[PDB]
């Protein structure tokens, strides 16, 4: 089963990194198409990916247990811009 | 439509497995 979760943060407007949209199976191959479409980083951790796709659904903020693993995630994939 | 796309073009990173 494909999942795939998608995490927008922004500095100033989310509080909080966000999960804007999940899918899974069908929707989840369409997800990484527009991904690689956008040039958006899209990173495998199955344990994450898992984790995340149970607990945090579309429209709800990350919660406590992700703040870490999803800020080593925003590390490496923010666009510094430059 | 169209809110899937505009909400994956504005996003900061895709997880998956």
């Amino acid at each position: 089963t494909h999942i795939a979760i998608c995490l927008y943060y922004k500095l100033g407007e989310t509080p909080l990194p966000l999960v804007i949209e999940t899918g899974k199976d069908a929707k989840a191959l369409q997800i990484i198409k527009l991904a690689e479409l956008y040039d958006i980083p899209v990173i495998e951790d199955i344990p994450l990916a898992r984790s995340l796709y149970k607990n945090i659904h579309k429209g709800q903020y990350i919660t406590e247990d992700f703040f870490e693993p999803v800020a080593q995630l925003i590390r490496i994939a923010i666009d510094l811009d430059y | 439509s169209g809110s899937l796309a505009n909400n994956i073009k504005k996003s900061t990173v895709i997880v998956k497995n």
